[PDB]
């Protein structure tokens, strides 16, 4: 049950600094070395840095030397990656990984990773429009309703229905990269047509980069 | 600083230290495995135990050691020598002759319980296991 | 000392099939088990060491699985030149011990043999011996029957057979049948014939010659 | 800089063996390590020390290394094996820790049946029109294969400006889905009689229509 | 570049002592941390490990065989030998020398399987004496032609002991060649035959010679094979 959790990601401007943390559990963290590996969109895996179990030795890829630094607190089972002078090409998902042993040999166990977006483009919150159901577009006796998430940057956007209590029939589509530069997506859910006047369907939308949380209620036309 | 009760897996002139057991890892092929076993059985120890590896030492010997793994393939449990021998005053030394790393430690007094531990020297694709056993002479 | 139990003893699989050979040790040999491939007439070739690691220059289709006492050798997709006898050996402790081996044949579609017959040479007849040879060329499967009829008399007890190794390219066999007689008996009969029965021949074939 | 070279793409049929290669100058003396990363998940070590399998990896996976080339073999490939596969190598004396370029393994499900798309077209909402904007949402789901084209019509005429359409993406049940959006002004939405979303798939057209008078 | 090669008589009489010697080229025995062992394989049977020796001269033996077994080493000539006293028919086998590792119970030891082997030499234990073979042609006739290709061969009769080696046109012809395994005849002498398929248009133009070697009798025969008259 080796468990690794990264945290600290977000959207920053080029030049900004940022510190990622990696919480480790299920093994003797004090004894093993740790790696930081990143995956940039379109590119492959890239090794970034590694540190020994006691911090004796540290290694850095030439693409981040002088800007990134690595540390660890054994008493709290946490690994740290301090990024500074961030550049646009640093946009990637950052994974922490447990080394085979004490030093820097190869990674074995990986965490889920955290996304870091470096861009000089302004963050824009989304627009939420309810897609109301009606007698139009009858799906064979049932009904199809949803909500529209329009003109948001950057990704991601998380969508749920009835605060996670409703899951059967929910389909969230992948986003589209418009010509303007912003993203947009839709999320539609199919329910029986007799439950339109009794059940309440709430479309939950959250956009972490713009700190926006909007829950629009979809009513029948 | 002359006699090192250990294994010398290197090849060149070990002028500073002289080891009891020697097996040059560069003389065997990738299909071979070096096994070097050291046994210490005396009432009160004052021995300088060490290793000479021309490659990578796993784990951080001798502060860290592998718990011996009979059967299986390679060891996987990292323990600390202070807890494996249960003695609170152990000296740790390190030196390097060229590309050959030397890792030592000094034991004084008696050992409470008979224990053993393994250290791995990996050069390229070949591996050499140094297994030490220290008796309590109870 | 340490008994290596290898199975199966024989194995027949078509080109491209997945083939697994197992090996079991009497006691724990750790991981010190090796796999050898032996073509006929050659020494065994080391294929796998420390149970899992592949010898350099060995095709990627070979693999190994290590454990305490149970071991595996696998070929992902067979090739025609893969026919051999495979041995497992433990090199954990003396004395070294091997498994019984596994003779691997590559299975193929049926191919009828080509039957030729060779009369005894005049040089051999100068001495008091006569040998007639019936040749079966490039057939599969290996099971075949060859009977010698001389003047329509079914002969028995004066012939021996020899069958080649499986061909490295077309996976076929070839067979020889040598009828041995003295010069005296050879000059008493006219028609010499071998009759060949095989799965590739809808009815048996007979090749014959007349003495002289 | 020391690097590891991989072929960018490899595609195979289910049940067959997939071979992924990784070349490197120091591989004759240094071990290779193979990692699998499925889309959206964390990487997983599948082969270490050139040919060993960690606990939990199926016997179908296997690695070899001869000369300056390491090979990862996946026997009896299935759809669940679609992922990116990276090789890795390191040397403490030479100070490098490098991944290969990566290889995306594609599984072609041979001789596959068909499935017609189901289109859902939403008119602009009552709140969007109050913001002096109008967007038509056309959702295309449950179709195979995943290669469609979308067209919009203004009563009878196509629209050549203001259209954004996604690429096809595989769903959870191994079907494909896509969506298309149409940006219009509230005056353009009321001046025409009807707008349509034309979806073509294997030459068969599924198209729905919504009216502005609702 | 390491190469091992066995040498010794291939025919020893019962109750005598079988001697063999392995010669190591491409490497030095005195510098090697490896062991040098002997493995035998009876015809149609499995592999059996006899024993090994270190450059010390320190020997290790398969316990059931220590009384008849004796392995020695000569580091000044890169050779190590095998002595098998009081041989019987059960000792008829192909004998191999090989480089391998030691045993687990040792203090400092190389654990490794046999990687470098010798070519192997057959040793027949028999009271019979050596006899050279007779080579007779398997001439091509109308009965040995099918599909525009003909088949010819050589018959190697009445020799002892094994083996014989056959080649065609001094090794220049290997395509479509079948050398059959020898059979033990009713007389206690071995016999085999080699055959080869050739194009029919090349008969009478191309010369076909089978080269038969039987070293126990110092026999070399270059038999030209041509159609019968
Ligand atoms: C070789 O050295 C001595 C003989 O000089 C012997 O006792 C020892 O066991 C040998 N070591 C081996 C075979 O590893």
């Amino acid at each position: 049950q080796v468990h690794l959790v990264e945290s600290g990601g977000g959207v920053v401007q080029p030049g900004r600094s940022l510190r990622l943390s990696c919480a480790a559990s299920g093994f003797t963290f004090r004894s093993y070395g740790m790696h930081w590996v990143r995956l940039a969109p379109g590119k492959g895996l890239e090794w970034v840095t590694a540190i020994w179990y006691d911090g004796s030795k540290k290694h850095f890829a030439d693409s981040v030397k002088g800007r990134f630094t690595i540390s660890r607190d054994n008493s709290k089972n946490t690994l740290y990656l301090q990024m500074s002078s961030l550049r646009v090409e640093d946009t990637a998902v950052y994974y922490c990984a447990r080394d085979f042993a004490h030093g820097a040999f190869y990674p074995v166990d990986w965490g889920r990773g955290t996304l870091v977006t470096v861009s000089s483009a302004s963050t824009k919150g989304p627009s939420v429009f309810p897609l109301a159901p009606s007698s139009k577009s009858t799906s064979g006796g049932t009904a199809a309703l949803g909500c529209l998430v329009k003109d948001y940057f950057p990704e991601p956007v998380t969508v749920s229905w009835n605060s996670g209590a409703l899951t059967s029939g929910v389909h969230t589509f992948p986003a589209v990269l418009q010509s303007s530069g912003l993203y947009s997506l839709s999320s539609v859910v199919t329910v029986p047509s007799s439950s339109l006047g009794t059940q309440t369907y709430i479309c939950n939308v959250n956009h972490k980069p713009s700190n926006t949380k909007v829950d629009k209620k979809v009513e029948p036309k | 600083k002359k006699v090192i009760h250990g294994c010398n897996f290197s090849s060149n002139v070990s002028s500073k230290y002289t080891f009891t057991d020697s097996l040059d890892i560069s003389l065997v092929d990738d299909s071979a495995h070096i096994s070097c076993n050291v046994h210490l059985s005396e009432p009160k120890y004052n021995h300088l135990v060490g290793l000479n590896c021309p490659g990578d030492i796993i784990p951080d010997c001798f502060f860290q050691v592998y718990q011996p793994e009979s059967e299986e393939l390679e060891p996987s449990n990292i323990v600390y020598l202070d807890s494996q021998i249960n003695i609170g005053d152990i000296e740790y030394y390190e030196d390097a002759e060229g590309d050959d790393k030397i890792k030592l430690f000094l034991i004084v007094g008696s050992v409470p319980k008979t224990t053993s531990f393994t250290c791995i020297c990996k050069k390229d694709k070949k591996s050499a296991y140094m297994t030490v056993t220290i008796d309590s002479a109870g | 000392d340490i008994q290596m139990t290898q199975s199966p003893a024989t194995l027949s699989a078509s080109v491209g099939d997945r083939v697994t050979i197992t090996c079991r040790a009497s006691q724990s040999i750790s991981s010190w088990l090796a796999w050898y491939q032996q073509k006929p007439g050659e020494a065994p070739k080391l294929l796998i060491y420390k149970a899992s690691s592949l010898q350099s220059g060995v095709p990627s289709r070979f693999s190994g699985s290590g454990s305490g006492t149970k071991f595996s050798l696998t070929i992902s997709s067979l090739q025609p030149d893969d026919f051999a006898t495979f041995y497992c050996q433990q090199y954990h402790s003396y004395p070294y011990t091997f498994g019984q081996g596994t003779k691997l044949e590559i299975k193929r579609t049926v191919a009828a043999p080509s039957v030729f017959i060779f009369p005894p040479s005049d040089e051999q007849l100068k001495s008091g011996t006569a040998s007639v040879v019936c040749l079966l060329n490039n057939f599969y499967p290996r099971e075949a029957k060859v009977q010698w009829k001389v003047d329509n008399a079914l002969q028995s007890g004066n012939s021996q057979e020899s069958v080649t190794e499986q061909d490295s390219k077309d996976s076929t066999y070839s067979l020889s049948s040598t009828l041995t007689l003295s010069k005296a008996d050879y000059e008493k009969h006219k028609v010499y014939a071998c009759e060949v029965t095989h799965q590739g021949l809808s009815s048996p074939v007979t090749k014959s010659f007349n003495r002289g | 800089s020391y690097e590891l070279t991989q072929p960018p793409s490899v595609s195979v049929s289910p049940g067959q063996t997939a071979r992924i290669t990784c070349s490197g100058d120091a591989l004759p003396k240094k071990h290779a390590y193979w990692y699998q990363q499925k889309s959206g998940q964390a990487p997983v070590l599948v082969i270490y020390d050139d040919s060993k399998r960690p606990s939990g990896i199926p016997e179908r996976f296997s690695g070899s290394s001869s000369g300056t080339m390491a090979t990862l073999s996946i026997s009896g490939a299935q759809v669940e094996d679609e992922a990116a596969y990276y090789c890795y190598s390191s040397d403490t004396s030479a100070n490098y820790w490098v991944f290969g370029g990566g290889t995306k393994l594609t599984v072609l499900v041979l001789g596959q049946p068909k499935a017609a798309p189901s289109v859902t077209l939403f008119p602009p909402s009552s709140e969007e029109l109050q913001a002096n904007k109008a967007t038509l949402v056309c959702l295309i789901s449950d179709f195979y294969p995943g290669a469609v084209t979308v067209a919009w019509k203004a009563d009878s005429s196509p629209v050549k400006a203001g259209v954004e359409t996604t690429t096809p993406s595989k769903q959870s049940n191994n079907k494909y889905a896509a969506s298309s959006y149409l940006s219009l002004t509230p005056e353009q939405w009321k001046s025409h009689r009807s707008y349509s979303c034309q979806v073509t798939h294997e030459g068969s057209t599924v198209e729905k229509t919504v009216a502005p008078t609702e």
